[PDB]
């Protein structure tokens, strides 16, 4: 099994790493 | 009472250009650049400029000291309008905010799953499924109330996850399955909720004019900058730069009474260790986040 997080190798729907902030649901 | 101010007797510059770095243990590269120590050396000396004024009664409130906090680092952005507008705002109780668990914090998963106050959890997703997770979960007690703060957590079924996140993309597009990473990646901090910041706003308040006592020895004035650190940084009042703002307040109340914090050890990104614990742990591993070695 993969490292922690490492399934998200080359994906370009890799998020960004940094605070991202959203409306409310 | 007025009090000393910023010492004369300097760090090092080898230690002024790591104020404020982000020592990742996974890349201390970034630590070790022209304008990281460029950057580290401006806040050192915003911070003893700050130092100076809370010493002559200038500052009277820590949301004021937070502002020349966000003054110094907004005169850091070389970036534009949104970005700008991020650094300068804070988290409004309509938004959430969410870190997703990616470089350059890779070194956090590891620092959740061997946690040991995390708990082992379910985490329910539209697209994933279900899946188990490593989650710690910061909480402060604040007038003996319990206030939930950031949340980590950390997928672990990951060849399910590979597979299943590949699958995904094809269909609704990366497009459409970028979109729910950046909210709901496996791995992420859901920080502070935004509702929570008036009351921590005020506990900061009342936590910055007591450390701008006279009377307080080197134990209890430390303790009471390890909280105000912990609280500022762990809220994250701001859209962004949060971390450089704590760091930076923590240490302009240091000066104020003439103390030269050294910069934070390698490895010790002081936000993230201040968010994966609780306040009084934090307040006693204080004094060693700091490279307090001649
Ligand atoms: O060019 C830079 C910008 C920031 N930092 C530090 O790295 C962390 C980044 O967090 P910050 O709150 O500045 O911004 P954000 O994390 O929201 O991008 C803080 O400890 C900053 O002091 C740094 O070393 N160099
Ligand atoms: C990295 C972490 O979450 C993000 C924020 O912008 C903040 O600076 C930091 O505390």
């Amino acid at each position: 099994a993969p490292k922690f997080g490492d399934w998200d190798e080359n994906n370009p729907s890799s998020a960004d790493g940094y605070t991202h902030i959203f409306n409310k649901v | 009472r007025a009090l000393p101010g910023p010492s004369q007797r300097q760090l090092e510059v080898y230690d002024q250009c790591l104020i404020g770095a982000a020592r990742w243990p996974d890349d201390s590269s970034k630590s070790n650049t022209p304008e990281n120590r460029a950057y580290c050396q401006s806040m050192y000396n915003s911070i003893r400029s700050a130092g100076d004024e809370i010493s002559r009664g200038g500052i009277t409130s820590f949301e004021e000291l937070w502002g020349r906090a966000t003054e110094w680092r907004l005169s850091k952005l070389q970036r534009g309008e949104p970005l700008y507008s991020a650094f300068a705002s804070e988290r409004t109780s309509d938004t959430d905010a969410v870190t997703p668990l990616v470089k350059p914090y890779k070194s956090v998963l590891a620092r959740v799953v061997d946690h040991e106050d995390a708990h082992d959890e379910i985490m329910q997703d539209n697209l994933f499924g279900d899946l188990n997770v490593k989650v710690y979960r910061q909480t402060a007690y604040l007038h003996g109330n319990v206030i939930p703060l950031n949340t980590f957590r950390v997928a672990t079924d990951t060849e399910y996850l590979r597979d299943r996140v590949a699958h995904l993309r094809t269909e609704l597009g990366a497009k459409a399955l970028k979109q729910h990473l950046q909210r709901y990646n496996p791995d992420r901090i859901d920080h502070t909720n935004a509702s929570y910041l008036p009351i921590i706003k005020d506990h900061l308040n009342d936590l910055y004019r007591q450390a701008i006592s006279s009377d307080l020895s080197q134990a209890e004035l430390i303790s009471l900058i390890a909280r105000t650190h912990w609280w500022a940084a762990s809220a994250m009042p701001d859209q962004r730069g949060s971390a450089a703002k704590a760091e930076f307040a923590a240490r302009a109340i240091a000066s104020a009474h003439g103390i030269e914090l050294p910069p934070f050890r390698n490895g010790n990104v002081s936000d993230i260790e201040a968010m994966l614990s609780g306040e009084e742990e934090f307040v006693e591993k204080y004094r060693s986040l700091l490279d307090s070695d001649c």
